[PDB]
């Protein structure tokens, strides 16, 4: 169907934390992973870029082990930059 | 100086009845004897302990010490605060504002929401049974929305023991499914150990989980079965055997004979029989207060009947419940004092965890302070995953007569050997099963390749 | 009150009971194998000499649930019908992928609270959470309603699920026009015969 | 600083309707000047598409002479399609 | 809009019609000149309407 | 002589610079090095010196 950057994100942002859910105190480590099954869930623009890589960015720097929810609280209205390249 | 109070003994409590009795004889003076007349009855019923209750009271005692459940304490609450009788209970604290009721419990709720803010947990599951009430319960729904915690709540009491095989095992299947691993078990002694079986029958005892018993009896039931599982266990010790106070009383416990005074012997003593005897301290101080006052409880007449409508309470019975509110001493479950309501204030928690080697105590838990801590505290083949490719990785021309790393040659093989010389280890080569580099399938999502 | 019944020696007992004195009830009414007959809610157990008219409300409210297809939403309760219906949504919660608020609203007293809706709506914002499940007697309900209207929370986008037998026992004008939309459960059909004849007498 | 494709939709919707706000009865003749304006205001990732295309294509198909007000509310959650192409 | 000349005992409904009429235009900024019961009046209509 | 800042600077490391902050999101000041040495360590005193 149609694509939406918005909904891209709001789902970006959720698949990425319900993923790090399942990681819970490795989750520094598991950023990137949870990152790129969020991206293939929720779809991308560009494949590399990802859906949203601004609070992939901000997370991958904040979050600290058990830290979790804190972080992505903070991290999940972070501007995703351009999602072109 | 005969004092008559009444007390209710829960059919099946024996150790409790013995430490009662230790108590009678140790806090005995030649001033005032406490004359106990004992009721045994089936706890939960209601019908019983208003039975017994009304029989107490038409005995004309001073007081009563006894145990609820959640069906029964409401029984005892109105009933002690319609006739104004002081009522004294190791059993659970009542949540609310009940008058003429002495809780010696003390309040676990601060201690367990400190011990989960102090091992940092997001996310975990919560194990309860409607016994001791909800209470907890709400406590930790509601700081888990303050908190933005994300919480499993169900109920293990609702399951039924004749059918409870595979329940358990579907609990922690759908448990395991989320790969949520802190567990927090919210439980009587009893259904602890049940589910403790269960869980080394499937095997969740092992490493990865951490367990959280609440209660006050962390170290009374046995903790041998999962202590060599590998998995973290902590909990919470209301009687601390490193003080002297504790220590004589456990030299005297340990050399009393069996027979006379039943499950006596022992190196231990459960927390709701300690807190038993040391009721019976507070009873006495509270009715040597009274005398020290110069005021005469003393019954003119006998009571009546307790259903008699309308009732009317007797004076006396206000100035026995504020002189055992005003008791403060030194006991078996540390410090002992109570507010307006009954309820213990300034107790101290012992924060314990399972180790190897055994339990030991990581820290202490206060009402104010918190949570406070106390005393802070070969080599394996590698396994080289490689794959098949010119130059890097080629069978020998012999390779049939040779095994393991021989068989392999070629520049990622020799490079190997390298990384192994350099970081010292020991390796061993394979070939991937697959035989592909890596790959994320679009499909199944996973991850294939070495 | 039970034994000056009982003394009286009646044949049966009609009558109710709350979250304290239940167990009262089912214990003696038990035991003197004397039949007690309540709309008060069921109790949960197997209790005998007890005939409870309320019916079960749990699997009408789940399958309600699973019709609006709600993933994450709040809960409200209070402590007076008891944390049944609670306890079970948390357990088809922990089955299903439901994410659940559970906040009690029955501790608060009703003479100091003001602040404490507004707080507890404010909590409300924070996850930004539009839909909500109220468990609560008629009073608590309306009180609700009212504090929902006052800080605006009624208009479109908002979703509420009155869990009781009464949706048409409380007033419903005040948020009716508001554009949220608002679900609940009805045990009398005011369009049956019966019911409508018996409303006929009833408004003479 | 990040344009966050989300809040460059929220402020596109926007723009163009408090734009289109400003000329009555002429509504369904300057959704485009008005989306111009908007695309001006609120940034683009791609000049040629505009902060939102969806939203634009939607306005213009939809909007009627002083049907505005309904037709934007009806338009402003649409999908605004590939931001980069 | 005169909202005078509505009778009391009639108005309800008035009040919806006068208001879904203001939503046409999308307005939303409006001033009240107004007696004080009538200023309370189409103060609840507006808080019951949820604008 | 007539700018300030990041804009004194250019050249490849500084378009490179720009992208790598461009792209973790935060705000960059560049620095030329004190010593002027690129990274050195002493056999002596054991100090590094340079970036
Ligand atoms: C006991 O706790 C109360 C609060 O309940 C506090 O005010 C008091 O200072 C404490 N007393 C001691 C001795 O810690």
């Amino acid at each position: 169907g149609p694509a939406d950057c918005c909904r891209m994100k709001e789902c970006c942002t959720d698949r990425v934390n319900e993923c790090l859910q399942r990681y819970s105190g490795r989750e520094d480590k598991f950023v990137s992973f949870c990152y790129q099954e969020a991206t293939v869930t929720c779809g991308s623009f560009n494949e590399i870029v990802g859906c949203c890589y601004g609070y992939q960015m901000c997370m991958i720097r904040v979050v600290k082990p058990n830290s979790l929810s804190g972080a992505h609280e903070a991290c999940k209205t972070v501007s995703c930059g351009n999602p072109c390249a | 100086n005969s004092i008559q109070i009444g007390g209710l003994f829960p059919r099946g409590a024996d150790q409790e009845y013995s430490a009662f009795r230790v108590g009678m004889v140790q806090f005995s003076t030649s001033e005032f004897r406490l004359t106990p007349h004992i009721d045994n009855l089936e706890v939960a019923n209601s019908f019983a302990v208003t039975n017994a209750f009304c029989s107490q009271f038409s005995r004309g005692v001073y007081a009563i010490f006894g145990f609820y459940d959640k069906k029964s304490v409401n029984t005892i609450t109105s009933f002690c605060g319609t006739l104004h009788v002081s009522f004294i209970t190791p059993s659970f604290p009542t949540d609310g504002t009940h008058p003429f009721v002495i809780q010696m419990r003390p309040d676990l709720k601060g201690a367990l929401l400190s011990l989960i803010e102090y091992y940092q947990w997001d996310k975990f599951a919560y194990l309860y049974d409607s016994d001791r009430g909800l209470s907890t319960l709400q406590a930790v729904l509601d700081s888990a929305a303050e908190k933005k915690w994300q919480v499993t709540a169900i109920n293990v009491g609702n399951i039924n023991n004749d059918k409870k095989d595979e329940t358990y095992r579907s609990l922690f299947q759908d448990l395991e499914l989320k790969g949520e691993r802190r567990v927090i078990l919210d439980c009587e002694r009893d259904k602890v150990n049940d589910i403790v079986d269960q869980v080394i029958t499937i095997g969740k005892h092992v490493k990865g989980y951490h367990y959280i018993i609440a209660n006050l009896g962390f170290t009374d039931g046995d903790l041998l079965k999962i202590q060599f599982g590998g998995a973290e266990v902590s909990g919470f010790q209301i009687v601390d055997y490193d003080d002297s106070l504790v220590s004589k009383f456990i030299e005297r416990w340990s050399t009393l004979e069996e027979k006379e005074y039943p499950g006596a012997h022992t190196a231990t003593i459960k927390y709701t029989s300690a807190l038993t005897y040391d009721a019976v301290q507070v009873m006495t101080e509270a009715f040597r207060n009274l005398r020290k006052q110069r005021i005469e409880i003393s019954r003119r007449g006998n009571a009546g009947d307790c259903l008699a409508n309308p009732a009317v309470p007797w004076g006396q019975g206000v100035e026995i419940e504020r002189a055992l509110k005003q008791v403060q001493v030194e006991g078996l479950s540390g410090n002992i004092k109570f507010d307006q309501n009954g309820k213990r204030i300034n107790y101290t928690i012992n924060i314990m965890e399972l180790k190897t080697n055994g339990p030991r105590k990581i820290g202490y838990w206060s009402e104010v302070d918190k949570m406070v801590v106390t005393l802070t505290e070969e080599q394996k083949t590698v396994v080289v995953t490689t794959i098949l490719e010119s130059p890097y990785v080629m069978m020998k021309k012999n390779h049939e007569m040779l095994e393991g790393n021989e068989r392999y040659e070629g520049y990622c093989v020799d490079l190997a050997a390298e990384i192994a010389k350099h970081c010292g280890f020991k390796y061993k080569l394979t070939i991937v099963g697959d035989g592909k580099y890596g790959a994320r399938d679009a499909d199944t999502k996973i991850w294939d390749g070495m």
